[PDB]
Protein backbone atom coordinates (compact mmCIF):
# COMPACT_ATOMS: atom_id res chain seq x y z
CA UNK A 1 0.00 0.00 0.00
CA UNK A 2 2.41 3.13 1.01
CA UNK A 3 5.37 3.57 3.43
CA UNK A 4 5.09 5.65 6.44
CA UNK A 5 7.41 7.50 9.14
CA UNK A 6 7.69 6.03 12.62
CA UNK A 7 6.60 9.57 14.18
CA UNK A 8 3.09 9.62 11.72
CA UNK A 9 2.08 6.82 14.07
CA UNK A 10 1.09 7.24 17.66
CA UNK A 11 3.42 6.24 20.35
CA UNK A 12 2.49 4.98 23.70
CA UNK A 13 5.32 4.69 26.53
CA UNK A 14 6.37 0.72 27.41
CA UNK A 15 8.94 2.51 29.96
CA UNK A 16 8.15 4.22 33.58
CA UNK A 17 9.55 7.32 34.25
CA UNK A 18 12.11 7.75 37.21
CA UNK A 19 13.34 11.63 36.78
CA UNK A 20 16.25 11.72 39.31
CA UNK A 21 17.69 15.15 38.95
CA UNK A 22 21.13 15.71 40.74
CA UNK A 23 21.67 17.80 43.91
CA UNK A 24 22.98 20.94 42.86
CA UNK A 25 26.36 22.45 43.33
CA UNK A 26 25.71 24.82 46.53
CA UNK A 27 28.31 27.34 47.91
CA UNK A 28 28.26 28.05 51.02
CA UNK A 29 29.91 31.82 52.04
CA UNK A 30 31.92 32.46 54.88
CA UNK A 31 28.83 33.41 57.59
CA UNK A 32 29.44 34.53 60.68
CA UNK A 33 27.07 36.14 63.61
CA UNK A 34 29.71 37.95 64.24
CA UNK A 35 33.47 38.36 63.38
CA UNK A 36 36.47 38.40 65.57
CA UNK A 37 36.48 42.18 65.59
CA UNK A 38 33.14 42.23 66.17
CA UNK A 39 33.04 40.64 69.87
CA UNK A 40 36.80 42.26 70.66
CA UNK A 41 35.02 45.80 70.00
CA UNK A 42 31.61 44.67 71.61
CA UNK A 43 33.89 45.13 75.23
CA UNK A 44 32.65 48.91 76.62
CA UNK A 45 36.86 49.48 76.99
CA UNK A 46 39.97 47.60 75.76
CA UNK A 47 42.91 47.34 78.22
CA UNK A 48 45.42 47.48 74.93
CA UNK A 49 43.98 50.48 73.13
CA UNK A 50 43.46 52.91 76.71
CA UNK B 1 56.18 71.45 82.19
CA UNK B 2 57.37 74.16 84.77
CA UNK B 3 59.71 73.42 87.56
CA UNK B 4 61.06 75.53 90.15
CA UNK B 5 63.64 77.65 89.52
CA UNK B 6 67.07 76.59 90.97
CA UNK B 7 67.42 78.00 95.19
CA UNK B 8 70.28 76.55 97.29
CA UNK B 9 69.02 73.66 99.94
CA UNK B 10 65.15 75.13 99.42
CA UNK B 11 62.14 72.85 98.72
CA UNK B 12 60.13 74.44 95.99
CA UNK B 13 56.65 73.92 94.19
CA UNK B 14 56.20 74.51 90.93
CA UNK B 15 52.50 74.00 89.21
CA UNK B 16 51.73 73.86 85.14
CA UNK B 17 48.44 74.08 83.79
CA UNK B 18 48.18 72.41 80.65
CA UNK B 19 44.56 73.03 79.20
CA UNK B 20 43.81 70.30 76.81
CA UNK B 21 41.02 69.59 74.40
CA UNK B 22 41.15 65.93 73.32
CA UNK B 23 38.37 64.58 70.55
CA UNK B 24 37.46 61.00 71.72
CA UNK B 25 35.44 58.32 70.89
CA UNK B 26 32.63 57.79 73.56
CA UNK B 27 30.37 54.40 73.94
CA UNK B 28 27.81 52.66 75.79
CA UNK B 29 25.83 49.99 76.12
CA UNK B 30 22.56 49.06 77.01
CA UNK B 31 20.99 50.22 79.30
CA UNK B 32 22.65 53.12 77.77
CA UNK B 33 22.55 54.40 81.79
CA UNK B 34 26.94 55.64 81.50
CA UNK B 35 29.57 55.68 78.36
CA UNK B 36 33.13 55.29 78.45
CA UNK B 37 35.36 57.74 76.54
CA UNK B 38 39.03 56.79 74.98
CA UNK B 39 40.57 57.48 77.73
CA UNK B 40 39.06 54.55 79.85
CA UNK B 41 37.28 57.72 82.11
CA UNK B 42 33.56 56.52 82.78
CA UNK B 43 31.06 58.87 82.39
CA UNK B 44 28.14 57.29 85.09
CA UNK B 45 25.14 59.56 82.60
CA UNK B 46 22.96 58.53 80.23
CA UNK B 47 24.26 59.68 76.53
CA UNK B 48 20.68 61.05 76.13
CA UNK B 49 20.06 63.04 78.90
CA UNK B 50 18.87 66.17 78.26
Amino acid sequence: SHQLSRADITTVSTFIDLNITMLEDHEFVPLEVYTRHEIKDSGLLDYTEV
Amino acid sequence: KYNPSRVEAFHRYGTTVNCIVEEVDARSVYPYDEFVLATGDFVYMSPFYG
